[PDB]
Order: C-alpha cells, then sequence, then structure tokens
RNA sequence: CGGCUUUUCCGGAGUGUAAAAAGCUCCGGGAAUAAGGGCUGGGCAAGGCCGGUGGCAGCCGCCGCGGUAAUACCGGCGGCCCGAGUGGUGGCCACUAUUAUUGGGCCUAAAGCGGCCGUAGCCGGGCCCGUAAGUCCCUGGCGAAAUCCCACGGCUCAACCGUGGG
C-alpha cells in the first residue's frame, strides 16, 4: 500500500494537468475514484487514475488477453502490424480493458494498457443467488445481459466459493474485477476473442444499469465499486 | 410472425411439428433406420478376422507425396472384400500372403478415412493373433 | 385483431419507459388489468393509475415512475402449486427474490409473494422487474 | 483375561448363553481349549455340558469377542445341538 | 445396479493452474495419488451440494436435514460449536485435509515428516482410543483426537525406540 | 474498512440514476437557481422535458 | 555414511467347515523385496537437445510435419500426465441454443409456396348473472420390494447391512 501511496506522490510531482480534469485530481480535493464517474467528466490524460488508484501499475492487476497480428498489405509487401488486447484494474471494482495498435510487441503493449486505463469503470457487486444470499459482495448483484458484435453473454450470481465458471477472456476480466462466483451463458462465436471481452465489459457495465431499491442494497450488499 | 403453435391445447401440432422436423435431423435418421446397420461390412464390429489376399500401396493426397502401405482383406465372417491400412515403419514385409489378421476401424472423422491416405476404412491390429504394434517394435515373432 | 388485453397492456407499459415518457394511456380497459394494476402499484412500481370511462370500453392511465425495467405477460397461463414455484422464478426474474409475479387464484389476482403465505397455487398470468 | 458382559438363561431349552471378552494385547490369539477352561473355574459349570461355537477377533484389536453354550444334561446337546461343536471341542470323535 | 466411483476427475487433465494448485497441496500434504486428493473435493463438494439444496428449501424434512447436516460437519471438527448455514460455503479443502488421520497425528508432534506419519499408520502403529486404523486417509471427528497415541503392542509405545528420541527431540527442535 | 457510501446521483426528468461513462450534465436550476438538475443521455437525446424540485419551473 | 519397523514373506494359534479351503483375525523368524502406460509442433499447449531417413521412409482424432538443419518420422537422453494402471477402437449422453417447451433461423449465408379463398383444427372483444369441468387448497384409500438422499449404529473405516425421516 505505502509503495504505491508513494508512486502516487512521484507521479503528482511529475504530472502537469493538461485537461481539465487534472487540475482538481492535483490539487486534491477530489480524492474519491468514483467522483470521477457520478458528474459524467471525460478522462483523456492517463495520470488522472493512478493518483487516485496507483494500484493498476501492479503486475497482477494487469493482463494482455492477446496478441493478434493482422496485415495490411501493398503492391510491394504484406505490412504487419500488432494488436494486442490487455486489461487493467484493481480488485475491488474498478477495470478497464484496451487494445493497442503498434509495431513491435512492446509499442503494442505500452499503447494497450494506456488506452486500457482510460476505459476504467465502476463495477456494482452483490450476492443475488437462491442458495448464496450472503449480502457479501462477492458476485453479480443479479443476472445480466451483455452484447456485442454477434456475441453475447448472461452473468448469473453464483454462491460462494464456486469459482468463475467461463471462458479464460472472462475468467481474467472478472477475477480483475474482483468478483469470484458467477454461472456463465456464450451465445455466438466465443472464438473472437476480442468481441467475448467487450461483450463481458459491457455486461459488467450494464449491471449498473438496473434500477435498484434500497431494500436489495441491504438484501444483498450492494456496494458500488470499492468495497 | 412468432414461433407457433403456443396455445395451451396445442399439444398435438406442437408434437407433430417436432418429431416431423427431428427427421431433417441427418444422425437421428441414420440410427432409427439402423442404416449404418445395415450398410456395414462389418456388421456393428469393432474387430473382424479376415485372409489377406494381395498387398497394395496408394497414392498420398496432394500435396502430401508418398507411399502408403496396405493390404486387401475379404472377411472370413460374411465374404466382403476391402482395403486394410497397415501402420508401422516397414511393416509390409512383416505382413505376409494368405495371413489371418485381425482389422478393425481405423477412427477418422465419422469414421472415415484419417488424415492424408483416402477411401481406406480399416487399420490392422494382431497379425496371426499377433499384436502388430510390437512386431512394429519387434518385441515379439509371427508364429 | 386483437387477442388479449392484458400482454398489449404490459408491452405498451415496457415499451413507453424503454423511451422513458410520463403518462400512458392503455385503451382496451377491463376489470383484471385494473386488479393487475393493484399488484405492482402496491410494490411502488408505477405512481397514480386509475380508470377513464370512455364509453366504449373504458381507458386506463398510469404515471410511470421509471423503476420497471422489463414488464411482460407469460401467456400460456401455467398453473403452479406452492411448493415448486422456485421453477419459475429463475424463469422470469433476475436474481433472488428481484421482481415480482402475478397469479390469479382462488382469491383473485393478488402478488406472487403474498401467496406464498396464503399458501395458494394458481396460474401464472403475468411478472415484472 | 476373559471378561462377561452377557449371562442369558433360555428356559424353554434350559440352557445359558455366555458373551464375553478375551483381552489378548500383544500375544497370539488364545486357544478353544484354554478360554474353555478358563470361563468354567469362575463360572462353575460342567465341562461337558458346555459348548463354545465363535470367538471372533478384529483388525487391530486386541479384545476379541466369543460365544460360548452352558447346558445341563448329556442329551441336551445330543438333541438340540448340531453335531459340530461337539466335534470341534472333542465331545464327538 | 453397479457401485459407481466416488470421486469426480477433473474435467480437463492438463489446465496449468489446476495442475500447480494441485501440486501444491501434493507437496505439502503428500498424498499417494491425486486419486485421495479428488476424492475429498468430492466430499467438499456434497457438502456444498446439500448446503445450497437444503438453503433453497422450505419443510421440516429441510429444517431437520439441515440440523443433522450442521452437527455431523460439528462433529467432525470443521466447524465452531455455534456455526450456521452460511459459512460452510466459505469452506476450503485444507479444512478437510488438516482433519486427515495422518495430518492430525503429525500435528501432535509424532513424526518428523509427512511420509514418516504415513509409515507408521500404515504399518499399524498408531491407535485410537485403542483401535488401530491402516488408512491416512482417514477424516477424524472432534471428540477422538485426544486418544490419537501410539499403539500398545507396537514397539514405539516403548519410550526408549531408538526412532522416538529423535521424534521427542524433533518435537523439540 | 471505511465503506464510503456516495450519492450516486440521479436524474430529475426520469429518476434513473447516472452510470459511470454516461454523457449527462448537471446545472444549475434556470429560475431558482440553487437547485442542481441533473440530465441523463437518454433524457439528453430525445430532449424530453425536465421540471425544478425547487419552483416548479418547466425547461427543456 | 549411521540407525529404525516389516507391506508381502516361513511357522504357530483362533475362526473355517459342518469337509476344509477361505488365509479372514493374533504372535513369532524376516528380508527394503513387485510399476508400468502413454505423451513430448500446435487444438490438446505439459513438455527439448542430440544421432539416423531426407517428399523415399513414416507420423498424424482436426490443423500439419519430412524434396538433406525435421524442436512434429525413427533411436538416445532429458522432460510431462496418470498410476496398477495405461493406450487403440466401436455404441450411448454432453459438448450443441446442430432439434430450439424452457430456447434457433428463413432480404443477401440451406431455408415463405407466384397469388387468393376456404373446411376441420388452433387462437379470439367488453360487462353482469349462474354452473364449477378444467384450475387451486385441505383430507381418506393407493402406487410392493429393490435402488436414491440424510442422521445414528455394526463390521479399522469405507463399500455393505440395519434403525429412523424423506
Amino acid at each position: 500500500s505505502q509503495e504505491w501511496k508513494e508512486y502516487a506522490k512521484r507521479v503528482l510531482d511529475e504530472w502537469e494537468p493538461k485537461t481539465k480534469l487534472g487540475m482538481m485530481v492535483k490539487e486534491g480535493q477530489i480524492t474519491d475514484i468514483h467522483e470521477i464517474f457520478r458528474r459524467g467528466y471525460q478522462i483523456k490524460e492517463p495520470e488522472i487514475i493512478d493518483v487516485l488508484l496507483p494500484e493498476v501499475n501492479a503486475r497482477e492487476n494487469q493482463e494482455v488477453l492477446d496478441i493478434a497480428l493482422t496485415v495490411r498489405m501493398t503492391d510491394s509487401g504484406r505490412r504487419v502490424r500488432f494488436r494486442v488486447l490487455a486489461a487493467v484494474g484493481n480488485r475491488d471494482g474498478y477495470v478497464g480493458l484496451g487494445i493497442g495498435h503498434g509495431k513491435e510487441v512492446g509499442i503494442a503493449i505500452r499503447k494497450a494498457i494506456n488506452y486500457a486505463k482510460l476505459n476504467i469503470i465502476e463495477i456494482k457487486r452483490g450476492c443475488g443467488s437462491w442458495e448464496c444470499r450472503c449480502r457479501r459482495p462477492h458476485s453479480v448483484p443479479f443476472a445480466v445481459e451483455g452484447k456485442e458484435g454477434s456475441v453475447r453473454v448472461r452473468l448469473i450470481p453464483g454462491p460462494r466459493g464456486l469459482g468463475l465458471v467461463i471462458g479464460d477472456v472472462g475468467k481474467k476480466i472478472l477475477r480483475l474485477a474482483g468478483v469470484q462466483d458467477v454461472w456463465s451463458q456464450t451465445f455466438g462465436e466465443t472464438r473472437t476473442t476480442v468481441n467475448f471481452a467487450k461483450a463481458v465489459f459491457n455486461a459488467l457495465y450494464n449491471t449498473n444499469r438496473v434500477a435498484i431499491s434500497p431494500e436489495m442494497i441491504e438484501r444483498y450488499g450492494i456496494v458500488v465499486g470499492r468495497a | 410472425g412468432k414461433k407457433a403453435p403456443n396455445g395451451e391445447f396445442a399439444g398435438r401440432k406442437l408434437k407433430l411439428k417436432r418429431k416431423k422436423f427431428r427427421w431433417s435431423d441427418i444422425r437421428y435418421k441414420r440410427r432409427v433406420l439402423r442404416l449404418k446397420e445395415k450398410s456395414d461390412p462389418l456388421e456393428g464390429a469393432p474387430q473382424a478376422r479376415g485372409i489377406v489376399l494381395e498387398k497394395i500401396a496408394v497414392e498420398a493426397k496432394q500435396p502430401n507425396s508418398g507411399m502408403r502401405k496396405a493390404v486387401r482383406v475379404q472377411l472370413i465372417k460374411n465374404g466382403k472384400v476391402v482395403t486394410a491400412f497397415c501402420p508401422g515403419d516397414g511393416a509390409i514385409k512383416f505382413i505376409d500372403e494368405h495371413d489371418e489378421v485381425i482389422i478393425e476401424g481405423i477412427g477418422g472423422p465419422k469414421g472415415g478415412s484419417m488424415g492424408d491416405i483416402p477411401g481406406i476404412r480399416y487399420k490392422v491390429v494382431k497379425v496371426n493373433r499377433v499384436s502388430l504394434k510390437e512386431l512394429v517394435k519387434g518385441r515379439k515373432e509371427k508364429p | 385483431t386483437l387477442l388479449d388485453p392484458l400482454a398489449n397492456a404490459l408491452s405498451h407499459i415496457t415499451n413507453s419507459e424503454r423511451v422513458g415518457k410520463r403518462e400512458v394511456y392503455i385503451k382496451p380497459a377491463s376489470k383484471l388489468i385494473g386488479e393487475v394494476l393493484r399488484v405492482m402499484q402496491k410494490y411502488g412500481y408505477i405512481g397514480e393509475f386509475e380508470f377513464i370511462d370512455d364509453g366504449r370500453a373504458g381507458v386506463y392511465r398510469v404515471q410511470l415512475l421509471g423503476r420497471i425495467n422489463k414488464a411482460g405477460a407469460i401467456k400460456p397461463r401455467f398453473p403452479v402449486k406452492v411448493s415448486e414455484f422456485e421453477k419459475w422464478e429463475k424463469r422470469f426474474l433476475p436474481a433472488f427474490e428481484f421482481g415480482i409475479l402475478i397469479v390469479s387464484t382462488s382469491q383473485g389476482v393478488m402478488s406472487h409473494k403474498e401467496a406464498i403465505e396464503k399458501g395458494i397455487g394458481g396460474r401464472l398470468i403475468a411478472y415484472v422487474y | 483375561e476373559i471378561r462377561i458382559k452377557e449371562i442369558k438363561e433360555n428356559k424353554l431349552i434350559g440352557r445359558k448363553e455366555i458373551y464375553f471378552e478375551i483381552y489378548h494385547p500383544g500375544e497370539p490369539t488364545p486357544s478353544r481349549k484354554d478360554v474353555k477352561g478358563k470361563l468354567v473355574a469362575m463360572l462353575d459349570l460342567n465341562p461337558e455340558t458346555t459348548v463354545i461355537q465363535y470367538i471372533r477377533s478384529y483388525f487391530g484389536s486386541y479384545i476379541s469377542k466369543g460365544y460360548a453354550k452352558a447346558y445341563d444334561s448329556k442329551e441336551r446337546m445330543l438333541y438340540i445341538e448340531p453335531e459340530y461343536i461337539l466335534i470341534r471341542d472333542g465331545l464327538i470323535e | 445396479k453397479r457401485q459407481r466411483k466416488k470421486y469426480e476427475t477433473p474435467p480437463h487433465p492438463w489446465i496449468k493452474e489446476r495442475l500447480d494448485r494441485e501440486r501444491v497441496l501434493m507437496d505439502k500434504y503428500e498424498l499417494k495419488n491425486k486419486k485421495e486428493l479428488w476424492k475429498h473435493e468430492t466430499q467438499l463438494k456434497n457438502f456444498r451440494r446439500r448446503a445450497r439444496r437444503l438453503l433453497a428449501a422450505r419443510g421440516k424434512q429441510a429444517e431437520i436435514e439441515r440440523e443433522q447436516l450442521l452437527a455431523r460437519l460439528k462433529r467432525l471438527g470443521l466447524l465452531p460449536e455455534d456455526a450456521v448455514l452460511d459459512d460452510v460455503l466459505s469452506l476450503t479443502i485444507e479444512d478437510i485435509l488438516e482433519r486427515r488421520l495422518q495430518t492430525i497425528v503429525y500435528k501432535k508432534g509424532l513424526a518428523r515428516t509427512m511420509r514418516q506419519a504415513r509409515q507408521l499408520i500404515v504399518h499399524g502403529h498408531i491407535e485410537v482410543n485403542g483401535q488401530i486404523i491402516r488408512s491416512p486417509s482417514y477424516l477424524v471427528l472432534k471428540e477422538e483426537e485426544d486418544t490419537i497415541t501410539y499403539a500398545r503392542t507396537s514397539p514405539f509405545a516403548n519410550p526408549q525406540h531408538p526412532e522416538r528420541m529423535m521424534i521427542e527431540k524433533a518435537k523439540q527442535g | 474498512m471505511v465503506e464510503m457510501k456516495f450519492e450516486i446521483p440521479v436524474c430529475t426528468s426520469c429518476g434513473r440514476e447516472i452510470t459511470p461513462r454516461e454523457h449527462a450534465t448537471h446545472f444549475i436550476c434556470p429560475n431558482c437557481g440553487e437547485a442542481v438538475i441533473w440530465r441523463c443521455e437518454s433524457c439528453r437525446v430525445l430532449a424530453k422535458p425536465y421540471k425544478c424540485p425547487n419552483c416548479g419551473w418547466e425547461g427543456p
């Protein structure tokens, strides 16, 4: 923890705020991460979030999902290009996904992680299974459906200690989302990793779309982000 | 429109439609009329005991180039004659003319010809009751 | 031609609230529609609902509170006893005890939660969450 | 060492059933004759009217169960009890 | 009717994460086969299934079975005496593993190693309440652990068996 | 562990909560000038009218 | 290198028969003394160097490998999965929402008949009254045993068996 605070202070020194959102996170009247989400500004500087959520920089909090090797081509050759899909996030309900183009492996990795940082979102969590009911945000609060491309994904709450029963892409995405047990159903082509990952991301984002009265906030221990 | 019929008193048609279209399936048709169990030369037998008649080889499908050894087996059970691929390195020499042999399906897609060699359906396991794999390894001896 | 007022009404409500209007008018008003409208309003899903004497079949006026996510009438009136009720909760609701269902028991149209303690079966009529 | 739990009298047969336990920690299983001469002492029975069928020693157990019968007259065994446990006890050649 | 296997194989023989998560426990607890670990996993899974079944049940038989389940879980020494139906979902494999006879007999300091304790058990040298068991996989109850001593007939019930002093020094060390 | 229970804003026109990356807006009341009026993206796109909580002024 | 017990291993003693054998149970002599199978390019990804053949020989469930460097054939070593098990093949379920009631599609990918009418069948407007067949709640008789779930108890435990509840 203290190392993360040290890194936060370091970047607070080095970074100079360009976008309007930079000042009040450098000046320090914003300390909550959810302050960014609630009002609905826009994020463009990668330094904005690691000040409040430096844990992204951990090697266990960042994951490289796939390394696609695409090919433009001309009369005088096939010019390759790297497209890397990778995810970052703290394990308390804040995750981002990114795709990075490049000409080398490392360049794509860097750009992908940087863009993933900008895709940070807030994840409601809970316990809505018919067998757990433990009021701890160990899983989704309710069953949700996400769509992207052809792929559709249904995430159903599951009991404690079951683990994530889902494809490895959703496995990693949810593991970085601070969720431990969920039933998964996948419709469409799941071989294309990118659409699957994006659909999982969109489902997690759609969790916040459901209207909730406080009674179920108590009933499932619904947490908006950090628990 | 809406998938039909959805009526509470529509059991007859809801059943008839499904039964009818289950015939559009091919695997179910293949089972219930048992025509796998009427076209089979092996009559649903994962093994059979046959006599060899002559050794033949076939050209691998392109771009695969080579010579795939095999033999021709008439079946003592019923009398049909089929090709029989022989595996192993230089194993054609081990399999001789007029040999009691044990033959078994080759486990390709749907039981079809395996991999890069066409037509064939079966491979040899035991020759004169002696397992061919060891004889490829030379551990045993043909009687 | 029209076949079922209730499912049309529930689809009307859902579609009208997806865009997010405020006052919704349902044309084919009947008694069962009113008995239905009682239930969820008793759970605070909708605001006021009232009946307007048109002169042909009556209209139903409802104010929408923006609470419902999906509200639809299960058509084929599945009769369900008590002890197996859970087998249908997994089919129409997003989570444990999220939302409700409407059953027409011997004692009238009324919410499913209130039927568990009343110990009455009946035929599923609609659902909302 | 042998210690009793069950001593039950069947008066339709006029015969005594004895269920007893033998403590044999660390030594080989006792034989039929030894326990036969052991019980008769402190139960004070006629040896010829007394017969044993089974003595079961369990796996990994130093305490073994055993059952014996104690009749009154020399004809009761010849009539009622089967012929094996006289031969196994030597009562019949 | 044909007697069925009591344990469940993993759905995939070659997943890295599951393989290594197995291997760490195999080296830690030193079981002969992954079959044993799978058996104990299934043993857990039975409790989990019973718990999740009962939690959604309304009826007298449901409650009665629930109380019986809680009672026998507590009897095994898995749970505290005031446990409820909600905490079983948080149980782990290691909670079962520590209750294994081999594990417990080692934690009594009666062996210098897991394998040494296993050898003593399988060679009929460890007694429970004066009874000998030759199965290190056995799971002990909460009312018998105090009876775990050396078998009387064993040479190691004798306090000067040459291995015994080394065992007790290791206990000291 | 402090549970920092934030107040997720709610739109005035419809009452729906505001998801993180929504393009919603927050602005001061048009007539009483003290009440904060939120407007969610769905409310914004079709521009359905909104009403003040304080003075009951109506404004798209 | 030093020490420890003997899984089995020879003898004796119980049971065993109504004949033993079973070697089931206890004691004594007592040696470290039984382990293979498959895989090693990827889909399986768990796992790499060398010798040999060089589009021949062969391997290969699918993708692929070899026209002289083969990390993919064969030999050696190394390594990997499982374990008195392990491989090949054939039949069945799932994988599959590729049988779609739950739960699929039919403009361009197989898939709306050129169009209309119309019988059976199916699906049908609102309100009141009656009936109560369906529908729902309660209750009597009844669906054998065996199998299945759980507690306890017996055989080391287990399996197995019984007592009790379902």
